[PDB]
């Protein structure tokens, strides 16, 4: 229950922080924007970032911990030579006595602010007019993420900050000229973040018949790191099939011996594969992951499938299809990999 | 001053009433409603629901707040003072859980016009509730229903109508991982009725397909690949029993991990699926494998011998192009029934 | 003026004080309940819970607020001003969790006749608390509760009662993934007693049924398939020692396959199962066929004339191919009749 | 009217102040305490803690609330007023999170009786923490505290004590998938010291044991079977190289599939479990019985004194056939005794 | 009263300002701080963070609030006008998510000494965010940060000091599931310096180290057992193809199984972390054990002088009994020596 100007008598603020707004905040109305029907607003915006992570690809989004920071001029605040400290302190719990913009996260999902001790906001006010807000948040914001070359892939995440009803002929949004977005020593668990975020042109938003709407957008690119996908998945799984090609030098007398060998081989790539279902993200799509575990199954599957033509053509020399069988399974296996990789790369 | 001007408008010296709908004891009250949708996805299985991040915006027009004296038709109302205006109590039905958003100030917008329209823009998050069934899991479309009713008002004084053009609007570039949103989409009325009265309600559909492409190229094929291999059995010569009972039992044990490793990427659900039942008889196909080479062991050496040798010889040929004569007549009557219903 | 007429029933005016209960030291208050599901699901074992959103309606009588000059039939109360009116203080005495819904406005709805009923309707998400058996665990029939009790009233003060007709109702076209909801509920009394005194209650009753039909083909059929293979070593010569060893073993790691990997779907409970009972005795089968072996494999061996050693060889083979199928079909008649019926 | 007569007592010509404790500068204010458990569960071993949701009672006394005039013996007070009346700063020690329970109005009662003893009984959720201690996994207990502290008070100033009758109850069909709650319940003091001063305190303790019965009949049965299905090949003659090498790797193979199937169906520690070596030497059973062939074959292919070396390879097999059982039963013996005594 | 001394000294007749703070325009206002630690834990490495409890203290004199006319001294204040005092402004620099306690009042303490001292003692539960490095994951040492910070006072006017003793204290009987906190904690300044000026930062260390228990006994040594296993081929006769050849394929098999199973216990981490080292050069060992086979048959076969293609198979077997045994040692001594001493 506060107004800008009511009835109350009280002696104690003398050339305090009490004393002086008061003055101020007469006829000062909070729903008006500064320079009312004339020039727009201009707002300068700069943003730190503390903490990054917790990505994910089953709801696609990402939770951010920020410092946001604006500036812009009120020529209604005009500070007098009565006062003779250059800065100005509002007190938190009184904000609503004040103008300030209406920004918002265009692919917001979740946010809030911090009251761990104090409320983690504070205003200044300098002796032209030029006010500066700084506040701490934790957004949740939107990442479409495309996984179809899954072992090795880039993503680029996306923040927006928009004015919610205030159109381009009254409020327009600019990045600091200097130092927009700060970064910090932080590790990720799977992706790792890049020293070279992009801070985009203002993508302005056009609407049916409303009229322009400011926005600025800055761009971060993820690269994740294929180490233990090259070791543990996919190493395993390339020496399962140079044991498909062990029994084309084995004897074709031993129907016992080649027969386990081509089955258990089987097995193994179908025990593998069926495991990583488990740990691997689920997309319901073909990935770039896929299409090796499948072709590596044909391999396996083929090789026991020759066998049982050369068995049936010795009781009908006929060890000529061992003899090309083996120039050929590594040959075309080759190509395969040549084929596969400098396409992902 | 346009601040001071709403006192005029509504006050204590105003009749204004926040209490009393527009045009009372007369027509009912015209709602028109759109929809733009931010964000859709986290469709889950289990709790039977999705979540969506929309902007809500409602027109209807109020007598008591014209004026002709203020020069710009144009006059916004501070969010902080939203209870002193009359507002339609929409609500959706099929609702599990819903916010506003306070990222740095209140979403919310009103605006009045000279005439005495007023326009309501909100922006909330709903996670509603959509029943689904999973009778065939890999071949479904389903149908999510977003519901907007009225809470205390029956046909005689608030009507709600769809917008007559874009009334439901989607943001570009939007995925999710395992269903396929399509662009038709269907507004339809569904006018509740109960014992007090007639409630107004709208509605609108998503229809969402699911994609074939990991199904076919993980659990399908290497299926169909273990099957062809116990047809191996019938080439291998009779007198080879190592050979032909590792093999047979083998392909067993490949075809079981193949259906145990895969129930972890499935969804959880207690009645029978269209995946499960190709498992069930590629399970029967190879279980009959190994078990016709008992009847080629047991006819052979069952005691003039050469007749009981072709005896037992000719269950292999009969059985060479029985079995994959078979799996081909339910293969085509598997996908008959369920790609095309 | 209905705001205006309602200040003169509810105003330092009027003596009407909120913390006094109509009939003051007189007959105890009658309130009638009425319950409309909306959702329903969300059962887990692991905490024993679940999650219902319902519509509940209270219905009394009040003596002070009796009108007889305006001419409208029921006013209506703001809900920012609901709490200077004297409510009954029902809660759930099994409720672990609860929120009022605010979307757009308030869910409450408050309006008094003109001879002073009183009507109550708000809308309310629970999570209601309700122990489980899975003794029996897929052939289950679970019980769910629903408890509407008091808060510091006596049967001198407050009585509730159910609805004459239509008291619990339930939205169509609601599913679940493991369970039936039966159409068939209970209305029954409760009536707590403690030292301080005597309190009121009503109990609502659910009974849920499992589908059964996914375990049947997941994990039955596939478990008596597996000990078939078993039984058809019996049918091999002996002489082949690696082909019948190599068929004992890899069985028994079948089984141990087809055991293990289940355990995700499985829930996690610390005591035995019907499912549990049905693993562990097809194991004892898959293994006692491999001893049969080392039975019959040692004694042929013992011989190295009479040859009656042979004969004896034959003998364990003989009698085993008949017995383990009927002592199979003695324990599966066992298991089903005291299971199911 | 009891409103009134309530107002003259909290009024300022009646001069009660809410923050001066009664009995100012003399004795320390006695308060009684009893606690009902309404639910019990969410035993998590991740996080080291449990929920429960129980009734909490405080009696105490104050002279100034001490009445005469008014008929009624107890007098009731609205939850919305209860910042007027002086109420002990109770908390618990080591709980972790809670929140009230405001289904329909405020959980909360306060009476007063004439002689100005006070009650004041409330619904909280709690959240509560407890190490725990899983070196012998599959048969332990497990000892759950819950502690009442003062904020700000010592022990000249207030001081808690338990009920003598009653203190803790536990309703009745309360059940958990995983532990047992017995009966029995203690109370103790555990009263502070700190270098401000002596605080209150008291105590309740609850013993669980974890019923064993699934880890029986599917990791230790299942176990026992695989090692002595590996003494089988001591009986197979040696001749048989395939038969006894086939059987002796499987049987590791299967062994290692039950030990990693039943990975994940166990909390999450670094430390050495009960359940970890009855699993580390049943795979060192296994392993050592395929060592025992290596030893057999690598003697009997000597100099292919000819039967020198087929007397010493038959020794080996033949101690090996009462060595294996015997070592086995020795260690069982061990492992029985001092996990259950 | 207490109540009404406090008011003349805060109140509208004193100059007392809540926004000024302690020596205006003079030197810095010092405070001490003490933490105290109830629970510890909740350790995840998917969102790199831990849970505390904590009990934090402030210490700090306000020569406005000295008093020389009370008989009592210590006043204290009600937490409901703690926001008539100055306060620091004090927040966490690792916070990703707080709150205070209500668990039956607020958990908050303030009191005034005779001379000006005042101390403020609050009860909070924090979301500290710490990185954390996995490279060495099985034996590996981490580091959590908690970090104290100033927000909008440089060192002109604020300055934070830890307390001379028992700065950091921990209570005793905190269990952790996979680590070790070690009683030895670091206590730093950590002054951040910023273009507006400099800013207080005061930091304390905490080192905790992983158990190596369950991680040695089961996934360390069955991997060794098995790579020994795969050395029994060397002493099995050569002419045995079948007996040597599924002793090796079988070996990869039980290999893959353990290795893969094992995986869904590690942390999800996208880079090679020290058992990733381990079990592909293990899994390297066996692969070779069954391919040099292949050189030996393919040697012993060729050409049905022939007897040097007998010799020289056999040479291969001689040299691999002690060759593969002796490098496997020396990755033994490299593997021990860099990843630990
Ligand atoms: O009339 C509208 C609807 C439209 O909805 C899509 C989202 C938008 C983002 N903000 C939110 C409020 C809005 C706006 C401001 C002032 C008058 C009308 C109005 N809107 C929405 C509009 C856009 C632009 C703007
Ligand atoms: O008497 C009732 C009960 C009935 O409950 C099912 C849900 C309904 C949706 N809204 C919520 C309030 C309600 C209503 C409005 C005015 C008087 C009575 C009344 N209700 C519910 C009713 C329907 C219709 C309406
Ligand atoms: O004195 C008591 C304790 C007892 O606690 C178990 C739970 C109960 C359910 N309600 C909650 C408040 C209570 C009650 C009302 C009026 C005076 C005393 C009083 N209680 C609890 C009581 C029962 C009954 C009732
Ligand atoms: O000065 C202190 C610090 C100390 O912190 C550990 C926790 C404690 C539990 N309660 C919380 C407040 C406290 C207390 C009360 C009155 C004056 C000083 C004061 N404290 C803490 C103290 C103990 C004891 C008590
Ligand atoms: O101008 C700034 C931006 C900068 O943001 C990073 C975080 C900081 C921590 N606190 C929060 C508010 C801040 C501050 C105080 C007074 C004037 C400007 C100002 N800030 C931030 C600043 C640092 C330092 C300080
Ligand atoms: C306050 O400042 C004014 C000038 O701004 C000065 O004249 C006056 O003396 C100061 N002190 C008081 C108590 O007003
Ligand atoms: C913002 O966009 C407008 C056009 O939409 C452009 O005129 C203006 O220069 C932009 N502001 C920048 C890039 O700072
Ligand atoms: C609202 O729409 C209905 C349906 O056409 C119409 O009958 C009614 O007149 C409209 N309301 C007004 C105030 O015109
Ligand atoms: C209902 O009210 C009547 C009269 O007020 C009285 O019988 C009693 O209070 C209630 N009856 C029952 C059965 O609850
Ligand atoms: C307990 O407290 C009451 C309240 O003042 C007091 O009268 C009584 O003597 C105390 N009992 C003791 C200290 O044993
Ligand atoms: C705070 O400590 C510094 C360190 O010496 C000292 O110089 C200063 O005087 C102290 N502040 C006060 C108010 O005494």
């Amino acid at each position: 229950p506060s107004q800008l100007s009511s009835e109350d008598l009280a002696r104690v603020p003398a050339n305090s922080t009490s004393n002086i707004l008061n003055k101020l905040l007469i006829t000062y109305d909070p729903r008006i924007r500064p320079n009312f029907k004339g020039i727009p607003v201009e707002d300068r915006v700069n943003i730190f970032i503390n903490s990054f992570g917790s990505i994910q690809e089953t709801t696609m989004d990402y939770r951010v911990n920020i410092f946001l920071r604006q500036r812009w001029n009120d020529p209604r605040l005009r500070l007098p030579q009565d006062f003779k400290s250059d800065s100005l302190t509002v007190d938190p719990k009184m904000f609503k006595c004040l103008w300030k913009p209406d920004l918002f996260f265009a692919n917001e999902k979740s946010a809030n602010f911090h009251d761990v001790t104090q409320e983690n906001i504070l205003l200044f006010i300098f002796r032209n007019g030029d006010v500066l807000i700084s506040m701490r948040l934790s957004v949740t914001l939107s990442c479409p993420l495309d996984l179809t070359l899954f072992p090795m892939d880039t993503q680029r995440c996306k923040m927006q900050l928009e004015s919610f009803g205030y159109t381009t002929d009254d409020l327009q949004f600019m990045w600091q000229s200097g130092d927009p977005v700060q970064m910090d020593e932080i590790a990720l668990p799977q992706f790792d973040i890049k020293q070279e975020d992009i801070e985009y042109g203002n993508c302005t938003k056009y609407y049916a018949g409303t009229g322009y709407y400011t926005c600025v957008e800055v761009i971060f690119t993820l690269r994740r790191q294929v180490g233990f996908y090259m070791m543990g998945v996919y190493a395993p799984t390339l020496l399962i099939v140079v044991l498909s090609w062990l029994s084309f030098w084995i004897n074709p007398d031993a129907s016992a011996a080649r027969v386990p060998l081509g089955i258990l081989s089987v097995l193994s790539l179908s025990s593998e594969c069926t495991s990583l279902a488990s740990e691997l993200p689920k997309v319901s799509y073909v990935k770039a992951i896929d299409i090796w575990l499948i072709a590596c199954l044909l391999f396996g599957f083929a090789s026991l499938v020759e066998y049982a033509v050369v068995q049936v053509m010795l009781n009908s020399a006929a060890k000529r299809i061992d003899l090309y069988a083996r120039a050929l399974f590594p040959f075309s296996f080759l190509f395969f990999n040549v084929i596969y990789w400098s396409v992902y790369l | 001053p346009p601040s001071e001007f709403l006192d005029k408008l509504m006050g204590k010296v105003s009749g204004y009433d926040a209490r009393i709908r527009p045009n009372f004891k007369g027509p009912p009250v015209n709602v028109t409603c759109n929809i733009f949708i931010n964000s859709f996805g986290s469709i889950a299985e289990t709790t039977m629901d999705y979540r969506v991040n929309i902007f809500l915006r409602q027109q209807w027009n109020d007598p008591r707040l014209a004026y002709s004296e203020y020069p710009d038709d144009s006059l916004d109302l501070d969010p902080s003072m939203l209870d002193s205006i009359w507002k339609p109590d929409l609500f959706f039905a099929n609702e599990k859980g819903a916010n506003f958003h306070e990222v740095t100030t209140d979403n919310k917008l009103l605006r009045i016009s000279k005439n005495g329209n007023v326009l309501y823009s909100i922006r909330i998050t709903l996670v509603l509730a959509c029943p689904m069934d999973l009778k065939n899991f890999p071949m479904d479309v389903q149908t999510c229903i977003m519901q907007l009713e009225s809470f205390g008002y029956t046909m005689n004084d608030l009507i709600f109508e769809w917008d007559e053009k874009g009334a439901v609007q989607v943001a570009d570039g939007l995925t999710l991982p395992q269903f396929i949103l399509k662009e038709e989409k269907d507004l339809r009325y569904c006018t509740k009725h109960y014992n007090t009265g007639k409630f107004t309600c709208i509605e609108a559909r998503f229809h969402l397909e699911r994609q074939m492409g990991y199904y076919l190229i993980q659990m399908y094929i290497p299926s169909l690949l273990i099957v062809i291999l116990s047809w191996v059995s019938f080439w291998i010569n009779m007198d080879a029993a190592p050979a032909r009972v590792g093999l047979g039992i083998t392909t067993v044990l490949t075809m079981t991990t193949q259906s145990s490793g895969s129930r972890a990427s499935l969804p959880k659900v207690s009645y029978v699926k269209a995946i499960d039942i190709w498992m069930a008889v590629c399970l029967l196909f190879v279980f009959s494998a190994l078990l016709e080479y008992a009847a080629v062991n047991f006819i052979a050496r069952q005691h003039m011998r050469k007749l009981f040798i072709s005896r037992a010889k000719r269950i292999d040929t009969v059985s060479r192009v029985a079995f994959p004569l078979v799996f081909l007549i339910f293969n085509i009557f598997y996908w008959i029934t369920y790609k095309i219903i």
